[PDB]
This record gives structure tokens, C-alpha cells and sequence, in this order.
């Protein structure tokens, strides 16, 4: 039950941006990136009120998660290398500090870093490639719109694999992230914006599939939303009742739930189609028989059957549903025959 | 006419909990 230090300055901005330059410099902090990310989100977001940060929400939450914090009232800095005696790789990573040129710096604030960190979320559980890749296309279309202009120094590679080795390494920055882009959303700020829009997109990464797949396995009609007959089947129930207490374990997160994969929750990691193979099936058989077809979800060749019955299933209930509906409308018990006639004449 | 729900919505509802999977999952 790992246990986060923050500290206090009088000088926020100075500790931010020897920050930010140790980043760019790319060190490869351990303990207190904790710390650190603590200290922008603190400056970025909860405006140096320690107070309104450790009352605020995202708090709270950790602190009932597990992570618990303690403050270090530390006024007199200039310097980075001073906050961090903790001995560890302290003098390899102060090697790195030292190493630093002092003379140049990029204009850039903690705001930019954490809205440069959120572009990676969506794509981040998939694959450092497709994330990187994603990220730069959407610094490409926040330049095309005009929303922000980036260092162009961040758009190197190596900046971008290390902020992602960052991003996928550690939980609280992400966690914090996110819980800006979604719970507290207000200002006027275009960073705050970025931030809300990439957390916005990265909704139910890496669940995507599985949603899709109990979006088949649902079933609209007359009276509401039901879970579709054929997953009731016998054969199935245990499938279907592993589902869903899967399913139970994930939604008891709340809010967080589409943001599962990314924070990897306690039951996210029980919710792959894989684990579902004959829902899958089902589903695609159902998907298939509609017309449409399901993404990433290749099927066993002991299902093949399943699902290629499950399809037949599925169009018979289609074309039972249509004589059913003749029933309701209006009309003369012939005029209803010839219609259903004139169904099966179609359908062959 | 019966179709499975393509707009996300539920299972969307579902997986949040805005929904309790049993109002739809319910073996009796």
C-alpha cells in the first residue's frame, strides 16, 4: 500500500517548469513522478489550493483506492535534485539533472505537458505504435483547427515514446487525467479542453469489442430492451451467468467504467470476447444474419456451427416477427394470408 | 420490429451502472 509524498512551495511555477525540462530531458523518475505529476495537476488544475485539491473528489477516491498521501511543507528551493532524497537510483537519476543545460527553455506551461499526456490515452492500451501514431494525428488536427500549438521539440519520437513509457507506467497521472476530462469540467481553458476531448475519446478503449458484442446479444422490442432468446438458451446459462457477473464486477466502478482497461480496474481484466466464445458467436451469427458484420471477433471452428445456426435462428425470428406484426395493424383475414404469402413468397 | 440494440446505449448504461445488468439478465 505504496504511500505518495507531496510537497509545498511557496514557488510553484519554478518547481513546474524544472519540471516540465526534466521531462523534455526525459529522466526517469521512480518514486516521485507521483509527486511531481501531483504538483502540475495541483498548478494546472487545482490552482496551488492544497486545501480545494485534497477536499476535491480525485482525492478522495485514492485515498479509498489505496494510495494515501502526506504533505512536506518545503519553501526554500531553486533547484530540483534538493527534493528528492530518497535514495534508490537518486544519484544516477541526479547524474541525469546535473547533466541538464541550464541555459535554454521551452515555453511551456503544465497545462500543455498534461494535455500533451491526455492525446495519448485513447489509443494507449492498444499499442505503442497506433497510440504514437494517433497522437500525432491529433496534434495535427488540434493545429489544423487552431486549438493549440505543441513544442515542436515534444513531437520527436523518443519524447513521445518516454511520455508513453510515462503514461503506461504510472496510474495516477492518468487517473487524474481523466477524472479533469470527465468530473470536474468547467473553465474557460483550451488545455482543459484537449484534456476533456481526448478523455472523451478514449471512452471504453479496449472494450470496444466486447460492448459491440453485448450490444447483439441485446434485443430491442415493442417492450423495451430484453436480452436476446437465443442467449437464454440452456446450453449457454453458465457463459451467460459468468457474463454477467463480470459484467456486475465491472459496473459496480461507476462513472470510471468506460475508463476500465486504461486504469486496469479489479474485474476489467474478466471481460474479453475471448472468455465468451459462444456469445460471441451468437452475436456475430445475430450480426451476421442482420447484414451487418462484427469487428474483432474471429470465431472457434467448434462455434462455426453455433453462430451459422445462430444466424438461421435469427432471420426465422425476423420473418416471425413480421406475420405477428400484420396482426396489430388493420385488415381483412385474407388480405393478412395473402400478405404473409406474399412474406414467405418473398423471403423465398 | 425486433433488432439488436446498435446504438451503444444500453450496454453503454449497462456497463456504467446507470443500469443494473439484472433489470436486464433475470433467469426467472
Amino acid at each position: 500500500q505504496r504511500v505518495i509524498p507531496v510537497y509545498q512551495v511557496n514557488n510553484l511555477e519554478e518547481i513546474c517548469q524544472l519540471i516540465i525540462q526534466a521531462f523534455e530531458a526525459g529522466v526517469d523518475f521512480q518514486e516521485s513522478a507521483d509527486s511531481f505529476l501531483l504538483m502540475l495537476c495541483l498548478h494546472h488544475a487545482y490552482q496551488g489550493d492544497y486545501k480545494l485539491f485534497l477536499e476535491s473528489g480525485a482525492v478522495k477516491y485514492l485515498e479509498g483506492h489505496g494510495f494515501r498521501f502526506e504533505v512536506k511543507k518545503r519553501d526554500g528551493v531553486k533547484r530540483l535534485e534538493e527534493l528528492l532524497p530518497a535514495v534508490s537510483s537518486g544519484k544516477n537519476i541526479k547524474r541525469t539533472l546535473a547533466a541538464m543545460p541550464e541555459e535554454e527553455t521551452t515555453e511551456a506551461n503544465a497545462g500543455q505537458f498534461l494535455s500533451f499526456a491526455s492525446l495519448f490515452l485513447p489509443k494507449l492500451v492498444v499499442g505503442e505504435k497506433a497510440c504514437l501514431e494517433k497522437v500525432q494525428r491529433q496534434i495535427q488536427v488540434h493545429a489544423e483547427q487552431g486549438l493549440i500549438q505543441y513544442p515542436t521539440a515534444w513531437q520527436s519520437v523518443g519524447h513521445m515514446m518516454v511520455i508513453f513509457r510515462l503514461m503506461r507506467t504510472n496510474f495516477l497521472i492518468k487517473f487524474l487525467l481523466i477524472h479533469q476530462g470527465m468530473h470536474m469540467v468547467a473553465g474557460h481553458d483550451a488545455n482543459d479542453a484537449v484534456i476533456s476531448n481526448s478523455v472523451a475519446q478514449a471512452r471504453f478503449s479496449g472494450l470496444l469489442i466486447v460492448k459491440t458484442v453485448l450490444d447483439h446479444i441485446l434485443q430491442k422490442t415493442e417492450r423495451g430492451v430484453r436480452l436476446h432468446p437465443l442467449a437464454r438458451t440452456a446450453k449457454v446459462k453458465n457463459e451467460v451467468n459468468s457474463f454477467k457477473a463480470a459484467l456486475s464486477s465491472l459496473a459496480k466502478h461507476g462513472e470510471y467504467a468506460p475508463f476500465a482497461r486504461l486504469l486496469n480496474l479489479s474485474g476489467v481484466n474478466n471481460l474479453e470476447h475471448g472468455l465468451f466464445p459462444q456469445l460471441s458467436a451468437i452475436a456475430l451469427g445475430v450480426a451476421t444474419a442482420h447484414g451487418s458484420t462484427l469487428a474483432g471477433v474471429n470465431v472457434g471452428e467448434q462455434y462455426q456451427q453455433l453462430r451459422e445456426a445462430a444466424t438461421e435462428a435469427e432471420k426465422q425470428l425476423q420473418q416471425y416477427a413480421e406475420s405477428r406484426e400484420l396482426d396489430h395493424l388493420g385488415l381483412d383475414d385474407q388480405e393478412k394470408k395473402i400478405l404473409m404469402n406474399f412474406h414467405q413468397k418473398k423471403n423465398e | 420490429m425486433p433488432g439488436p440494440e446498435l446504438s451503444g446505449w444500453i450496454s453503454e448504461q449497462l456497463m456504467t451502472g446507470r443500469i443494473p445488468v439484472s433489470d436486464i439478465f433475470c433467469d426467472i
